[PDB]
């Protein structure tokens, strides 16, 4: 019983750290959001810079 | 003269020093050993007087003969105490170190171990109890304490010793 | 001794000669020599001390 | 907390405690939540990573499923006989539910706020960064 | 009195000197640093103004006078 | 009677050491924080603890005043002829 | 000219909210296509017009007074970490843009924020700063 | 790394063998032929190493680069231009390196 | 696990320089007053990195 | 690492140990010494010592020294993956894991052939 | 509880990722000044010594 | 000021310690070295090898 | 075991968006790591490198700037 | 005229200013050492508890000078050296050792950028001050002329080796988290939760570090006195002696900061006692 | 009072002259040669300081 | 000096000076490794007198004969003649004033640069460019520890 309530254990952690992880990303997308609402602006490189 | 003014009062400073940490070396022959070691055990705590064991003579500031000495001990005895660092503290613990005690008609012992090294204080019993060793090392910590000034100089007129 | 004497001037002048062009003959903008500049708050970049 | 504003640093250098402005804020904030709520594009205009009724759930099943397992665990591991260390057991894992919920709570609220930052004016824009009532003044005011 | 009222007793004795000491490392001479901060401040000939201004130098005295910003 | 707990009593021999203790870590921390908030006004943070835009912005009066003005100011007769000079930003 | 570096950044966030044609000429005129830089000689002239358009950005109201020195003491504190003490100097460059809608501003505040400021980092250490 | 392999090598030669030679009972016989093998071959190894090193330091110094085509280019262009006329240098770099691979 | 038996034991043969003592060994007292000797034990003691090999127990030094 | 502050704070500590010294020196008015025939002589356990300088250790436990000759060269080469572990790639990765894998496998390599112990 | 610390960790490190990003457009906004004056007192440095050496090998 | 926190937990290791020297025994040189060299290495770089692993999952 | 299991969870991220994939398999190296390897590098065409804002023009958000 | 006698004091104006910089070292020092002075009677005590007595009750009053009375008693103590033993060796180890132990002062953490100097390697620094202790242990057990004192040195070599792959290991592990040397470091990511929590299955691993850097009771090696006299110093006494166990409470004092810096938060308060109550953000 | 190149080519050619000059204790040869290692690491050091190459501190 | 001890301390001194040197050169990051590193060589080297040379006793050799006979005129010939300097100046042969390029300071790479430590290029060398040889210096640690266990055996 102790053994397969452990084995039960260890899986879920996994998950939570999945989830957890997922929920990072969607953080991250969160603050490029925000970060990105004032800067819609590109310069393009100038012709006298050569290839 | 007035040199005095800084070492009379220093003094006491050196003695309380040297009788508030007063470390003896381990050594113990037959069953005073076993009693002194109940001495130092917690029903009769010497390191509430600053008194703890070292085992080397280097760090040693009293020595404790605290049982039988042979003829084949007493050399051993004497490179024991010619070792220790000055100043050192003999103290002889119980018959066997005290006198011959109960082998004092043998071949092969010592009668006395004041017949090899100097003793400053003796402990008579057999074994004298924790009670009376405490009390002993009490009574040489004390006459160690007092032993820096014991009135030697003289006083001139103006009070001032020499 | 002579020499001595002119060992002596020759390494007091160049010991004169330094400290002469470190007080002098050169800007005062970092704190290097204590007593001697100003210990004081500069509110601008370059204030001489 | 954890993490402070996302915007900014916190206490920083020196620590500001004010209750004034920070209801200020709020009210603020409520208000134009409030006044912008009837118009149509502006709520199909509103993106957040997980629903609000997801959230709801969330909230209300961890601090449940964790006490649960909490009277799994004593009954299935500790004697029934003493009665402290199995309510421990279940307040601690009641505790980690509800530790669970509030993080998806959190969460919810930060990409609400972080999100939509677009949506807002440049009043609005700069007292949710700067975490100052005074930049909304109009808002709060009246 | 109950024992651990004066446990207390003697653990705030304990606890409040060795807590004001650490809060001020600089003992009786943090008004010197308050001076020295205050030193710091720049007043209004230490920038250059703009001309066209829409608050006068005084005007701005008696505006930080009345709102009690102690600066 | 209102005495103590036994084990309180017995634990509670040990607690002027830990007194003593911190009053001397106490001096030390603060004799440490005292000698270096002096000649910086505030703790100065680590040069390596910041970013690369910061220690350029952190240095670049410093580099003005020391290497900038009298580079800039020089004479052939201002440098002592004692050989002694300031030494360069970087050693070769 | 003759300012020192933190005043430089204090005065460069609003110079350069301003100061936006001269900063896209030298920008322009600084371009490689290698990280190494170019020629500073080739782009001097560029510079100084940058350099022209900071003097006059320096120039501040004085209403903006105590917002520019909260925002210089912060800088000392922190030791040059703009993001620690990016709020401050927010409140400073709102000045610059509108001195005259500050005042109302300046009216809003409450009784802690009439408060002189004293920043000590290492006593109050923010919320995981990298750069600590 | 094939020198280490070959020092391996050298190490688990055979030094004993079984033999019709019975009078060497109860007698020390020294041999130091496997002493002498490891010793030489030890410090052979060392002297090429570090004079290889020191090629490498002043190639990298002369050069920028260890490549072949380079460090060749690179040289019959100098001697075309006439711009490195240090003789010396380039002397002891091709002494040193030669030195190392006869030891 | 392998056979180790070899580096655990090392016999001697007459006139072999590496089967003899190939090292001068620390001949030590553990004398009476020594902590672990108790009272009035002088153990002549060989040591060969804190190995003991040779054993002579003087005694006699208690007999009365 | 540090600046030039280290040898003028070694000068202090020296200073501090001229402090001790003085101190002890002093300390030398309240006792005295009197010559005797054992006691500058070395001490074991209260008898005479036999042997004063041909003093000398089996060393039975070289093999750990040379191993640890290496293994400190393994983690000094280690140390920059670890630091710069956050740019990555598919080449650092393997690369690291490899020198992990070969550092396993010598370790590996030493407990079969059993030289991590004391020898006779 | 290793695998969630590591997580959390990365977390924090994600976090100082994002205000390194601020951080960075603050100091971009910053730099074009202190580049032109740089790049100013660098080329009157170069112009003196560019007027001592013609003096000087002329 | 941080320095006075950081104390008290400079305190409780000094305590551990003593109680340690109280309680347990001595080893042996040649066991400690054996139960390090042939097994706590292995532990340790096994720990790291996994650290390793998780960063790369949540990185 | 755990390499395996990493590696399979890089392989199955994917899924996820561009930022978000497994730097096992992407590379987000500085920008010397990426100029230097990326240099004259046909298999990664990245065009013309931008100087101002250390990235290559066909690098995504390479030179975002204010408004 | 003082125009013309202002650079002769351009440099003996300077002088001063160094001689105050060492009172301020002085001062610190001699504060480091009172403290550690206070640990060595904490520990008497402590020990009491565990084995039910007092403990230095008499001297002073309630044994409150008991530290000073043994430092003055080992001041007060002559020493004299061996015939058979080179002197200089014999008086210049303990020279260097305590040297080399009033230095560690300089490697400690106590908030953010607060140590006297800016050093970055701490980790570097330990190490380097640590081998050098070890080396001085090394050469005074040989010097000693004496065979239980040479013992406890080869143990000593023996420690040192198994303690630079233990702490070499830590040390690997650590670095992936802080990438830095430097102590300020450890607490920005410490502020949350404590690296124990990643660390938790070596915990026992660590706790075996802190005894083995420290040389307590499991590894109490070339210090042991059931099979030595005396473990290095058999042929040394009065303040040569004291000087030795100085340093190996220096030692203990300043890797028991390291290990709470580096792993149990540094100066930072327990938060995860309420970690299931916190809030990660707060924004309105 | 000597440039840093010439002084490190020098040493090294002299710590080799010493290590021959030395009586042929196996010992006294061991660490001499670690001295040469030394001496090199020191030079490619100061030469990759030098020319700004990377391959130098490797 | 001929004595075993006095030459791995005169040795362990020159390696503290080599430190000085690439201190005082500003490489402070390889003073802090090569110290460590070779202070731990140092400490075992100790160990090894402790086994091979217990005492300071050493062969009583003269070193006139070979000073006299070989060694100093080979000395004063290569130093007359062994110079690999082609250009290269003393810090005082022009005056500082007429350097400015440690001045210079460019913005736009500072604040597109994201690193904190100076571990870079040896990460860059040892994980990019050399990664073979950094493979071959495994190998040949490996291939090392086999061969000096077989040489133990
Ligand atoms: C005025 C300042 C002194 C006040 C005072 O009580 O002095 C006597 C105070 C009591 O010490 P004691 O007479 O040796 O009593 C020892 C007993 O074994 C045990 O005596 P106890 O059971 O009464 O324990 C007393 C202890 C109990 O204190 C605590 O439990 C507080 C926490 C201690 C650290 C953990 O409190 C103190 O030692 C006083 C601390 C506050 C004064 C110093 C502030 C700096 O003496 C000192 O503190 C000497 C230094
Ligand atoms: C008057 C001295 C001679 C003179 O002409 O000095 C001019 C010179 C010019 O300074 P100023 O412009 O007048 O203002 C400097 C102020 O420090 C204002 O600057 P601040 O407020 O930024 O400075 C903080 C304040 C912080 O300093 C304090 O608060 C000192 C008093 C509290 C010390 C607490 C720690 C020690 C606890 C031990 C427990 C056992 O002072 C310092 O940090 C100066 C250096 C102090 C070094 C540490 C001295 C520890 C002595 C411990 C003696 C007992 C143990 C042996 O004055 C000083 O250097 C002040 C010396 C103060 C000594 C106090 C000793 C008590
Ligand atoms: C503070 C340091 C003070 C140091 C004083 C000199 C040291 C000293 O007392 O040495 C005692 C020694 C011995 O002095 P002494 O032999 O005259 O005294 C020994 C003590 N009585 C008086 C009991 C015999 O003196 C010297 O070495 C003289 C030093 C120069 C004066
Ligand atoms: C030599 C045995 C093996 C050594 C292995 C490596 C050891 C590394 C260092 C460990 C510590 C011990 C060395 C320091 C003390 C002894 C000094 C020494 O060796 O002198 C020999 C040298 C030479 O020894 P000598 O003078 O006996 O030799 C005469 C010449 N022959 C060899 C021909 C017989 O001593 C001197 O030159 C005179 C004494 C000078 C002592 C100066 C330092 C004294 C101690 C001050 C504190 C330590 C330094 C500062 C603190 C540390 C840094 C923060
Ligand atoms: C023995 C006595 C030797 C004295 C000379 C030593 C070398 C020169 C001084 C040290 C040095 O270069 O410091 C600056 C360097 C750093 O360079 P820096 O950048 O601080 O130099 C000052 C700045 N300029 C060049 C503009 C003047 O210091 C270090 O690298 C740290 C040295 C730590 C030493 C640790 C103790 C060693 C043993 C004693
Ligand atoms: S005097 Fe008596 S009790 Fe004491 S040790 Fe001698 S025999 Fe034992």
């Amino acid at each position: 019983k102790d053994t397969i309530m452990m084995i039960l254990f260890i899986i879920g952690g996994f998950t939570y750290c999945y989830h957890m992880r997922e929920t990072r990303f969607q953080l991250d997308d969160d603050f490029n959001e925000y970060v990105n609402t004032n800067k819609q602006t590109f310069r393009p490189i100038p012709d006298h810079v050569k290839l | 003269m007035r040199v005095d003014y800084i070492v009379t009062p220093i003094n006491a400073v050196v003695s309380w020093a040297r009788q508030g940490s007063f470390w003896p070396l381990t050594f113990g022959l037959a069953c005073c050993a076993v009693e002194m070691m109940h001495a130092t055990v917690s029903r009769y705590d010497f390191d509430r007087f600053g008194v703890i064991f070292r085992a080397t003579p280097r760090q040693a500031d009293l020595i404790l003969v605290a049982g039988t000495l042979t003829n084949k001990m007493a050399p051993g005895l004497r490179r024991l105490y010619e070792q220790t660092l000055d100043p050192k503290w003999v103290l002889s613990m119980g018959s066997c170190a005290n006198g011959g005690g109960y082998y004092h008609y043998s071949y092969s012992v010592v009668r006395g171990c004041n017949r090899i090294i100097p003793v400053d204080i003796y402990v008579p019993g057999c074994p004298p109890t924790a009670e009376a060793l405490m009390f002993g090392v009490l009574q040489l910590q004390k006459s160690l304490y007092r032993q820096i000034n014991e009135g030697e100089k003289k006083y001139n007129k103006k009070d001032l010793t020499y | 001794g002579p020499l001595n004497i002119v060992f002596a001037g020759v390494a007091f002048l160049m010991f004169y000669e330094n400290n002469y062009k470190k007080l002098y003959l050169n800007p005062r903008y970092s704190y290097t020599m204590p007593y001697l500049q100003s210990a004081k708050i500069t509110k601008n970049l370059y204030e001489k001390l | 907390t954890n993490f402070g504003s996302p915007f900014r640093n916190t206490d920083s250098g020196i620590v500001i405690r004010d209750p004034e402005n920070e209801k200020r804020l709020k009210l603020a904030f409520q208000n134009f939540w409030k006044s912008k709520q009837e118009d149509k594009e502006f709520q199909a205009q509103i993106k957040t990573a997980v629903s609000k009724d997801t959230v709801n759930f969330m909230f209300y099943a961890s601090p449940l499923f964790g006490a649960l397992l909490g009277k799994t665990y004593i009954d299935m591991f500790c004697n029934p006989r003493y009665f402290y260390f199995r309510a421990f057991t279940l307040s601690m894992f009641a505790l980690a539910g509800y530790c669970v919920g509030n993080g998806f709570r959190n969460r919810y609220e930060h990409s609400l706020y972080t999100r939509n930052y677009h949506l807002f004016p440049k009043d609005l824009q700069d007292a949710l960064v700067n975490g100052d009532a005074r930049y909304c003044i109009s808002w709060w005011k009246q | 009195l109950p024992w651990f009222v004066r446990w207390g007793t003697d653990v705030a004795l304990f606890f409040i000197p060795a807590y004001t000491f650490a809060n001020y490392p600089t003992t009786f001479f943090v008004f010197a640093a308050e001076k020295r901060r205050q030193r710091r401040r720049k007043d209004f000939s230490d920038v250059k103004l703009r001309d066209d201004a829409a608050f006068s130098v005084d005007q701005v005295k008696q505006l930080q006078t009345k709102l009690h910003l102690k600066q | 009677n209102t005495a103590y707990p036994t084990p309180l009593k017995t634990i509670l021999k040990t607690t002027p050491a830990f007194v003593v203790y911190f009053v001397f870590g106490l001096g030390f921390s603060t004799v440490i924080y005292d000698v270096v908030y002096h000649p910086k006004d505030r703790i100065e943070r680590f040069y390596f603890r910041s970013s690369k835009f910061e220690r350029l912005s952190r240095k670049r009066d410093e580099k003005l005043r020391h290497y900038f003005k009298p580079a800039i100011e020089w004479q052939p007769w201002y440098n002592t002829s004692t050989n002694n000079n300031t030494r360069p930003l970087l050693r070769y | 000219m003759n300012t020192k570096s933190f005043e430089v950044l204090i005065h460069s966030q609003y110079a350069f909210d301003v100061c936006r044609e001269q900063v896209y000429n030298f920008e322009d005129c600084r371009q490689t296509d290698t990280p190494l830089p170019k020629d500073p000689i080739h782009c001097k002239a560029q510079a100084k017009e940058v350099l022209s358009c900071y003097k006059e950005a320096e120039k501040m109201d004085p209403i903006c007074l105590s917002s520019f020195n909260d925002s210089r003491e912060c800088m000392f504190k922190s030791d040059g970490n703009l993001y620690n003490c990016k709020t401050w100097i927010n409140q400073y460059v709102t000045c610059q843009k509108n001195p005259a809608a500050f005042a109302e501003f300046l009216e809003a505040s409450t009784a802690e924020q009439l408060k002189s400021k004293k920043f000590d980092f290492v006593k109050n250490r923010g919320h995981s700063d990298k750069y600590l | 790394l094939v020198s280490c392999a070959i020092f391996y090598k050298f190490i688990v030669s055979k030094i004993s063998f079984k033999n019709s030679n019975y009078k060497d009972n109860y007698f020390s016989i020294f041999s130091k032929n496997y002493l002498n093998v490891l010793f030489y071959q030890y410090w052979s190894s060392f002297f090429s190493s570090v004079m290889i090193g020191f090629c490498i330091i002043y190639l990298f110094s002369l050069t920028g680069s260890t490549e072949w085509s380079i460090i060749n280019f690179i040289v019959a262009s100098n001697n075309q231009i006439n711009y490195y006329t240090n003789n010396i240098t380039l002397l002891f770099i091709c002494l040193t390196l030669i030195i190392g691979f006869i030891i | 696990m392998n056979r180790s038996i070899f580096q655990l034991w090392k016999p001697e043969s007459p006139r072999s320089n590496v089967n003899s003592k190939q090292i001068k060994t620390m001949n030590v007292n553990f004398g009476p007053q020594h902590p672990a000797a108790h009272g009035v034990l002088r153990l002549i003691l060989q040591l060969n990195g804190e190995i003991a090999e040779r054993f002579d127990p003087h005694i006699g030094l208690l007999h009365r | 690492m540090g600046d030039a502050v280290v040898i003028h704070l070694i000068q202090n500590v020296l200073i501090f140990g001229i402090i001790f010294w003085l101190l002890t020196w002093g300390a030398e008015y309240f006792y005295t010494v009197k010559q005797q025939l054992t006691k500058k002589q070395f001490y074991e356990c209260g008898f005479k010592s036999i042997s004063e300088l041909n003093i000398q250790i089996n060393f039975n436990f070289f093999m750990l020294a040379v191993f640890l000759i290496l293994y400190d060269v393994e983690f000094t080469f280690l140390f920059p993956v670890l630091f710069n572990f956050s740019m990555f790639s598919t080449t650092e990765l393997f690369l690291a894991f490899f020198f992990i894998f070969l550092i396993l496998v010598s370790l590996l390599y030493d407990w079969l052939n059993n030289v991590l112990s004391w020898s006779a | 509880l290793q695998m969630w610390g590591v997580g959390k960790i990365i977390e924090i490190k994600k976090f100082m990722k994002r205000r390194d990003i601020e951080l960075k457009g603050l100091q971009r906004k910053a730099a074009p000044f202190m580049q032109s004056m740089n790049d100013v007192r660098h080329l009157a440095l170069r112009e003196r010594n560019d007027m001592l050496y013609n003096e000087l090998l002329s | 000021m941080p320095y006075f926190v950081l104390l008290f937990k400079i305190l409780i290791f000094c305590v551990v310690a003593i109680a340690t020297r109280g309680t347990l025994p001595r080893y042996r040189f040649d066991q400690f070295t054996q139960l390090n060299w042939k097994h706590f290495i292995y532990i340790w770089l096994g720990f790291l090898v996994f650290n390793l692993c998780f960063v790369t999952f949540f990185i | 075991f755990c390499l395996l299991f990493v590696l399979a969870d890089a392989w199955g991220r994917e899924k996820y968006a561009q930022p978000y994939k497994s730097q096992i398999l992407h590379g987000r190296q500085p920008f010397g790591h990426t100029f230097v390897q990326n240099y004259r590098n046909q298999a990664t065409d990245l065009g013309r490198w931008n100087h101002n804002f250390a990235c290559y023009e066909k690098q995504p958000g390479c030179g975002r700037d204010f408004d | 005229m003082g125009f013309w006698i202002a650079p002769l004091f351009v440099n003996i104006l300077s002088l001063p200013l160094y001689l105050v910089m060492l009172v301020y070292n002085i001062v610190c020092m001699l504060l480091i050492t009172l403290v550690i002075a206070s640990i060595t009677l904490i520990e008497r005590k402590v020990l009491s508890l565990v084995q039910r007595r007092v403990g230095p009750h008499y001297v002073g009053y309630r044994g409150r000078l008991q530290y000073i009375a043994d430092a003055l008693k080992l001041f007060i103590k002559g020493i004299v050296v061996p015939e058979g033993s080179n002197k200089f060796w014999f008086v210049a180890i303990p020279s260097a050792a305590g040297a080399i132990c009033y230095t560690f002062w300089i490697n400690s953490m106590w908030g953010p950028s607060v140590s006297i100097f800016d050093l970055e390697y701490n980790l570097v620094y330990a190490t380097i001050l640590s081998i050098l202790f070890s080396f001085c242990i090394m050469l005074t057990g040989y010097f000693s002329k004496s065979k239980y004192a040479f013992m406890a040195s080869i143990r000593c070599a023996i420690l040192m080796l198994n303690i630079e792959i233990f702490l070499g290991l830590l040390v690997i592990n650590l670095i992936f988290i802080s990438e830095s040397f430097c102590f300020s470091v450890f607490v920005i990511y410490q502020e949350i939760i404590w690296l124990i929590f990643i660390f938790f299955g070596v915990s026992g691993l660590i706790f075996i570090t802190f005894l083995l850097e420290t040389n307590r009771a499991p590894f109490d090696l070339a210090e042991a006195e059931s099979e030595l006299v005396t473990g290095y110093s058999v042929e040394y006494g009065g303040f040569y002696f004291a000087l030795y166990y100085l340093g190996e409470y220096f030692h203990l004092f300043f890797f028991s900061m390291v290990i709470s810096i580096v792993l149990f938060g540094g100066w930072e308060l327990p938060n995860f006692l309420y970690l299931f109550l916190l809030n990660d953000f707060n924004i309105l | 009072m000597l440039t840093w190149i010439s002084f490190w080519s020098l040493i090294f050619w002299l710590i080799l002259i010493i290590l021959v000059l030395k009586p042929k204790n196996f010992i006294s040869i061991l660490f001499m040669s670690e001295l040469t290692w030394l001496a090199l690491y020191c030079l490619s050091l100061l030469f990759g300081a030098i020319y700004c190459d990377i391959t130098l501190l490797s | 000096n001929n004595n075993l001890y006095y030459i791995l301390l005169y040795i362990f001194l020159e390696i503290v000076f080599f430190g000085l040197f690439l201190c005082l050169y500003q490489l402070e990051l390889f003073t802090g490794f090569l110290w460590v590193a070779e202070f731990a060589i140092v400490f075992i080297a100790v160990v090894l007198l402790f086994y091979l040379n217990i005492d300071g006793l050493h062969l009583k050799y003269n070193h006139n004969i070979n000073n006299v006979l070989y060694y100093t005129p080979s000395l004063v010939l290569f130093l007359i003649f062994f110079n690999i300097d082609y250009f290269s100046e003393l810090e005082l042969f022009l005056p500082l004033e007429l350097s400015f390029i440690d001045i210079y300071d460019d913005y736009y790479e500072g604040f597109n640069n994201s690193i904190m430590n100076d571990f870079t290029p040896l990460t860059l060398s040892y994980y990019s460019i050399n990664s073979a040889e950094f493979i071959i210096i495994g190998l040949l640690l490996l291939l090392g520890s086999v061969a000096c266990v077989n040489l133990y055996k």
